């Protein structure tokens, strides 16, 4: 389930290929929350 | 399609008859029971957007294998199609509502309703949910008393509710 | 003769040509008499039918004065608004 | 049939509309004046058969031909007798049919829708149910409201026939 | 194989979308046999049909097509059916046929079964060499064949005149029986029974036509007829 | 099209404007007459076949060119199209009296008829006697006080004679 | 026009025929109607500036969001509160003219017709309006068949935005 | 008009054909049948006044209240009178000119076309016209294939009167 | 349409009048040489084909800027239809030919040419020279004597010329 | 088909309308025509053997590349040899068919309909077929009426194949 109308039916070795591939964008996400500290005075 | 006066005349001529005395004080009865009756439609059309847009949100409230993917309602021209239903039905059981009987709700809505949606593969149990989901929300709306004269008028709603029940046993 | 019967109306004469000539009660036409103003809603420079608010184009279809043959309809074919301005000078130079 | 009812019905189904107040006060306007035309179909149904042997004398009184020239056609054999007051019942039924229905409605089904062929065939005259219906409207003995609601489907019948 | 020649469009209201939920008394009452009618209403279609493609004037007892009615009236053929046999019908032949030239005939057709007006002048041009080489029976075909029929009327809708008065306006354009009559200033000559083509208003010495002044008395008039009760 | 309740509302709004008391007041002396209007189109429309074919008898024999052969009235097929021309504009009359304006009248009848005689060559000038003889039958049969109660309707029936006369100038 | 009066006109030339008592009825119910029809019209026209401000206030007090948001489509500005209290007006005279005609016919055309196409450029929510009509359908103070004609088309207004 | 030349260009006509030999063998069953067919065409010509007078007589005779009954639709005035022979050389004139075409073209076009309006309008009535008709056909004298083409346009009237 | 016959009916019922007796006659010498006539729609028809074929092509041969590029008989279209256009004009003289008059020419297919063609652009001075080149084909096939009994033709065939004039000066 | 029998009755089934004498005289010059129509039938019926043959070898005289060429289209060999002489047995049979009923009836249905697409589409010349049959129209060895009503089918079938 993705939303509660859209859905994927993957098998399941290529589903952990869709889970392991969103959490290696939540590594990047972890990454921009670096961009509250800089809010003023950035690039000076 | 018929009145209830035509309804009356229709059987005199089959027979070459003048209207019995009888039959002439029972038409004068339904005359001064007229503006009863003309509230009872007033209270609908003035409800008619409250009707079906409530009984259409209980509906896949209760039912909501309708509107899941792959359901008979999901992808909102099928669900544009589900409230035109509603609407038209409601819209022709308020039309026999003011003449008496259900001769515009048989043929120009009803004839050929169960087999178009055998065609199409719409739950034509599902339909008669609804149809009865606006039936006691308009047996509701005309025993209220707000903005009339406080009299009787119990056998006009038990009237109303029978052509919503013989748009419901057409569709099944 | 002067209008007098009512059955006359459909013998001899035909209806008022000016609305100062109408009958007792009604217009030209024939309809009832009613005064042309109402209250005007949103009294407002910028929104509201100010003095240059242009005219409604079905003000004179309910009117009946864009039929031909009905009294209100004017033709401005022959009126000052078809002749041409000899203050501009494309005009006069030309027509000299 | 043309009712005051279905002819609101149809201009609202036309629209896609529901019943608004347009409709509603035609509706009203029927049932104010359903008083007066029920005790006019009442008093013409009672007196009925007053009617009916008056109306077809005064036929024989106006066009006495139609008694005295032979033929299948004329009111001179006792059959052809009471095909006349036959007819002369069809007339006063049909509109007594209007007057609880409101509206040209059963006569513009039952009776008009066809009439011309039957005539034409069958060398009747339409000008032999004028003067019956003629008699009708001066002989019901009605006033009021109630005369002028039973003489306005007189008046129908006639102006098909004239 | 010859097609059709091209012809250019031009500005018209049925081109264009009127945003009218709930129609007034404007909207022009289509006649269906989608509605299932009974007897009594099956007679109004059939009216309706003859007023569309016949005039109010050609309703006369020897033009009416009995035959053409009874298959209506047992489903036998459909609206488009019945609109075609009255163009193919001997009256229409003989009354607005035989009195019009070719394009002529093609705008009194486009104006009564597409319920629209023509174009221009070249689409005149261009559909008069239909019926010159195909007949009549195959000018009707390709005409109720258009994609414009088969989706404003269908099948079973009689035609109208789409789009006639605007939602706000009280004087919309000209009904098409009014604007083209049966023949026109050609035919009208001496080919239909007339003579001097023109006629002044009617002279007599009692006049007839003179309007009230300001102090005549029927203006007056109004309670003459009966005083007003009371105390 | 407009009634006469509905050239006020137009005036109006064409500038913005609600109605006042007076506008309203002189409306509901337009109700007033409601009874007395519909009696009259009542009246004309009871005898509609009698205003038509004795002022058509009327027309042709004071006009004896117009069915003589070579005539328009000539050929009975034309006899009938020029009695339905009478009932026609007779329709539309008795439609513009109960409206309280012309303007179903002035649009659905008499819009391009002028130029649709001349196309004919039919005599636009003897129309205009043919509806003038109907003014008067119509009149007449207004000012009869047969089936009425006892009042009055005289301002109505110069309104109705009004009709009569736009119909006609029309034409000519 | 959706009179009662020109409803009537028009299904008698549907069919090529003269005025019967089918649509004289019609024309009667109107005139029944229009005593208290029009009691309700000067009521409402008396109390115009009244129910127009108050009317605007509720809208401020359900959506306060509207008079903080800033953009063009909201009453944020002096601009948008006279352009937001010119709307409310314009559905208050609509009924006005709809009561003193008899019939929903003034507000299909000047009001209702093309409504679904402004409010989705122009962004404005049809909810605002509702609570708007909701407040007038509370507050003009009339009662009887007064109040039965007033909310008739109230309630239709609503209907349309919903 | 519908005449054996003019109907066989109009079936060429209808597919865009030329005129095969399907037509000209009916083009030349006109010319082979119009030697008789003109001959009765010039012998009722010459005995108009006689055949009018007697047939309008004729009618006089069988229904002798349409010389009696006053009003306008009868022959009891000498203005009524003149229009009653009038009528009879219209009937008589459109025979002979269906004899020189060739089949129903001019009556069809001249006479029966709106004749069942103008009789009831007029209040006219067609078993008059068809007593006359009944007069001509057996006194114009004719024998052969000259008095068989001139019964064919007679009873043609005759069928549609009545 | 009408052909002989009927044009003398119709000018006669214009003037109330019976024919005259010289009337009938020179209707009954139409009838006398009426084998003749359809011998000579025999001769047209059966070679139709071939008197618009070859004076089409003698056309262009003498005409030779209509089917240079931007003439008006140069595309595929553009040159099929000036052939459908001489077998139009020749079907309504053989139309005019058997009827005994030229109303079936006149009315079906003259009637508002020669402003078709100056709206589409049509030299129509040229369609007269095909029309003329029509003209002596058919006279030349009119006056052979193969298939028919020897006998004087030549007040028809001078009939079957001013049928084919009158095309020709209708129509530029 | 289209006899002249048959396009009668459907002229007046197309007017609702009985036989009048504008279709008696169609029918009667049918009747005339017929004896010299069905002797040109019966002549060309025996005559056939050597008709087709005959015309056969018309064409391989005027086209000699049709008997050279390789090809199915052309007769170089003998099923296209016997295919061509197959394809003037129909012309001639189709002639017969339209002297016996009179009119270009048989040969419309038969033969005519949807003929320019075999010939385009299979390759088949029709300058083939018209030089096989002006062979026929001069050697039928007819005269009088007799051949002038056959050459009148010969020269239809001409006339379509150019
Ligand atoms: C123009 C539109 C139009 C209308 C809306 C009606 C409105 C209306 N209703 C009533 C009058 C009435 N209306 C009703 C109907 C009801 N009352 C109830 O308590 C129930 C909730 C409901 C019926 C289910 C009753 C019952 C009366 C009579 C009072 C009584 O005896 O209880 C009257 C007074 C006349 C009479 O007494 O009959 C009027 C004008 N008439 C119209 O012309
Ligand atoms: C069903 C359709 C229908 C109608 C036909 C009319 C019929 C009609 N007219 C009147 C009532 C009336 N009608 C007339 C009219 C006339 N009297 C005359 O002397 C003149 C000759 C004529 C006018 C031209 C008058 C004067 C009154 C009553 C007086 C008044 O209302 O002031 C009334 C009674 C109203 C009352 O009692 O006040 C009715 C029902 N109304 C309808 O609903
Ligand atoms: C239905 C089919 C049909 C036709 C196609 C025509 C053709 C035709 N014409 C004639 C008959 C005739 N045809 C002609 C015609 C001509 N003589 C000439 O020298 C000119 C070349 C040519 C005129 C242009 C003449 C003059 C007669 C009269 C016979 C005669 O004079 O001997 C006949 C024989 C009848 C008779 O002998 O009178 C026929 C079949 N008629 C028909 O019925
Ligand atoms: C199936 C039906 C059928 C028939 C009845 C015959 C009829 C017939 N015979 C011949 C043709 C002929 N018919 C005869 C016959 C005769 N000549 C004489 O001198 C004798 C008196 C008589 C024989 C008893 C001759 C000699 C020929 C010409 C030679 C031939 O064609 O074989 C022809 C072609 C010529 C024409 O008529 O146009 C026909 C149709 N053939 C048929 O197919
Ligand atoms: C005579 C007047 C009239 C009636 C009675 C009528 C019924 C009607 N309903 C239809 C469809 C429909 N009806 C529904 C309704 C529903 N499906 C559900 O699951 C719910 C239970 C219910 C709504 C409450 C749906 C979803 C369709 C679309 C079906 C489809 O197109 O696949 C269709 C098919 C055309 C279309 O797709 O819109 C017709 C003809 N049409 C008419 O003109
Ligand atoms: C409900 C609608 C309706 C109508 C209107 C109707 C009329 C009607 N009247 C008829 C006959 C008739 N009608 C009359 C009547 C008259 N002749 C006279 O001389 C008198 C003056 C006049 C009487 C007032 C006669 C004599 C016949 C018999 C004609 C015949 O049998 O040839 C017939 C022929 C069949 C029959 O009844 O025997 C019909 C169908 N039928 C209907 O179903
Ligand atoms: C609903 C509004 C409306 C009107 C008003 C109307 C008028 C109208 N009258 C017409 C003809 C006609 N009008 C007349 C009338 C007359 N000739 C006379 O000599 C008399 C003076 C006069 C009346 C007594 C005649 C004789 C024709 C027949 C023309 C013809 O076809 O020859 C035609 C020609 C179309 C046809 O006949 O098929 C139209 C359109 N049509 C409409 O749709
Ligand atoms: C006679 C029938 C009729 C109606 C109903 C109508 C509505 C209407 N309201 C409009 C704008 C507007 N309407 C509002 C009103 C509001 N916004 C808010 O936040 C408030 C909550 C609310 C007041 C209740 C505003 C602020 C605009 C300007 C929007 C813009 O210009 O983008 C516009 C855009 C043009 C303009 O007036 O500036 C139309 C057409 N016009 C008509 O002619
Ligand atoms: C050419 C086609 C054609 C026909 C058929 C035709 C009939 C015709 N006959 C008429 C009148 C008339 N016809 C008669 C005839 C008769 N009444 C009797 O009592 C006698 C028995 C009978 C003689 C047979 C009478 C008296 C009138 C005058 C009716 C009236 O003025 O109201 C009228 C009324 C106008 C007039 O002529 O004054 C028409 C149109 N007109 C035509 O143009
Ligand atoms: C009333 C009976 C009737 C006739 C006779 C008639 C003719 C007619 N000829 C036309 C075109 C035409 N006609 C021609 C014919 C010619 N141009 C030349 O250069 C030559 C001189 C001549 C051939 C001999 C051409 C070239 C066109 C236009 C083709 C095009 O523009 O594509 C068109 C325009 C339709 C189309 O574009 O195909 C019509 C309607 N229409 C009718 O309804
Ligand atoms: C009853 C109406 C009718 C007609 C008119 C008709 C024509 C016809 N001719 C055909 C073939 C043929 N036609 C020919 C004839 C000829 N080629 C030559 O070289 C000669 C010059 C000429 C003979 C005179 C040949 C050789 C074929 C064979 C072509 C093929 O099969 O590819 C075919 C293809 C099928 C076949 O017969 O094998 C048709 C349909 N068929 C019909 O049913």
């Amino acid at each position: 389930e993705i939303v509660p109308g859209s859905y994927m039916y993957l098998s399941p070795a290529e589903a952990a290929e869709y889970r392991a591939q969103q959490a290696a964008v939540s590594q990047v996400s972890a990454a921009f929350s670096a961009d509250v500290q800089s809010k003023m005075a950035q690039v000076s | 399609m018929l009145d209830a006066f035509a309804k009356v005349v229709a059987q005199a001529d089959a027979r070459g008859e003048f209207l019995s005395n009888t039959q002439i004080d029972a038409l004068s009865k339904m005359v001064k029971e007229g503006n009863q009756r003309l509230d009872i439609v007033n209270k609908v059309t003035s409800n008619a957007s409250a009707i079906v847009t409530n009984s259409a949100r209980a509906l896949f409230a209760e039912q909501p294998q309708l509107i899941q993917p792959g359901g008979n309602a999901y992808t909102s021209r099928r669900m544009a199609a589900c409230l035109r239903d509603m609407e038209i039905v409601l819209r022709y059981v308020s039309y026999a509502m003011i003449a008496g009987d259900s001769s515009v709700l048989d043929d120009r809505c009803l004839n050929g309703l169960r087999e178009t949606y055998q065609a199409l593969g719409t739950p034509g149990s599902s339909v008669a949910v609804a149809i009865q989901k606006m039936k006691d929300a308009s047996v509701a709306l005309a025993n209220d008393t707000t903005g009339t004269p406080i009299g009787d008028c119990s056998s006009l709603v038990a009237e109303l509710a029978g052509y919503f029940d013989r748009a419901a046993v057409s569709v099944v | 003769d002067k209008a007098r019967s009512r059955s006359d109306w459909g013998n001899r004469n035909v209806l008022p040509a000016s609305e100062g000539d109408a009958v007792l009660g009604r217009t030209a036409k024939g309809a009832v008499a009613v005064p042309e103003f109402g209250i005007p809603q949103l009294d407002d420079p910028v929104l509201g039918f100010g003095p240059d608010s242009m005219v409604d184009p079905r003000i004179a279809e309910a009117d009946g004065a864009v039929w031909r043959w009905d009294a209100g309809f004017v033709d401005e074919s022959m009126t000052l608004a078809s002749c041409a301005d000899i203050s501009d000078e494309a005009v006069a130079d030309e027509a000299f | 049939m043309k009712t005051p009812i279905t002819e609101a019905i149809a201009t609202a189904d036309n629209q896609g509309r529901f019943l608004s107040n347009t409709e509603l006060q035609a509706v009203n306007g029927r049932y104010q004046r359903a008083t007066a035309s029920l005790t006019a179909a009442k008093a013409l149904t009672g007196s009925a058969q007053r009617l009916i042997t008056g109306a077809a004398q005064a036929v024989y009184n106006k066009f006495p031909y139609t008694t005295q020239m032979p033929g299948p056609a004329y009111a001179s054999s006792a059959i052809g007798k009471a095909k006349c007051a036959r007819d002369i019942g069809y007339y006063l039924r049909m509109v007594t049919y209007c007057l609880v229905v409101g509206g040209t409605g059963p006569m513009d089904e039952y009776l008009v829708a066809g009439l011309e062929e039957i005539n034409r065939s069958f060398d009747l005259s339409p000008s032999w149910y004028i003067e019956a219906l003629q008699y009708i409207k001066n002989s019901h003995g009605l006033s009021g409201q109630v005369a002028n609601e039973a003489n306005a489907y007189i008046d129908y019948a006639i102006n098909t026939l004239s | 194989s010859i097609p059709i020649l091209k012809y250019s469009l031009s500005t018209q209201n049925q081109r264009v979308e009127s945003f009218e939920v709930n129609p007034g008394d404007e909207q022009y009452r289509i006649y269906s046999t989608d509605s299932l009618p009974s007897s009594s209403e099956v007679d109004q279609i059939i009216w309706a049909a003859y007023r569309q493609i016949f005039s109010e004037h050609q309703i006369l007892k020897s033009t009416k097509q009995p035959f053409l009615e009874s298959q209506l009236r047992f489903n036998q053929i459909s609206i488009k059916d019945f609109i075609k046999g009255l163009v193919l019908s001997a009256p229409f032949r003989d009354l607005n046929y035989n009195v019009n030239n070719n394009y002529r005939f093609v705008e009194i057709c486009v104006q009564r079964v597409l319920g629209r007006d023509i174009y221009n002048e070249r689409e005149k041009i261009a559909w008069s060499i239909i019926i010159a080489t195909q007949g009549l029976e195959g000018f009707i075909d390709t005409l109720l064949n258009t994609q414009e029929y088969l989706s404003n009327f269908g099948d079973s809708i009689v035609p109208f005149q789409r789009r006639r008065i605007i939602p706000q306006r009280s004087k919309g354009e000209m009904p098409f029986n009014l604007k083209t009559p049966r023949y026109g200033i050609e035919f009208r000559s001496k080919l239909a029974a007339t003579q001097f083509s023109w006629a002044s208003p009617i002279r007599r010495f009692r006049p007839q036509e003179q309007q009230p002044k300001a102090g005549d008395p029927a203006l007056f008039l109004n309670m003459v007829q009966e005083m007003g009760p009371g105390l």
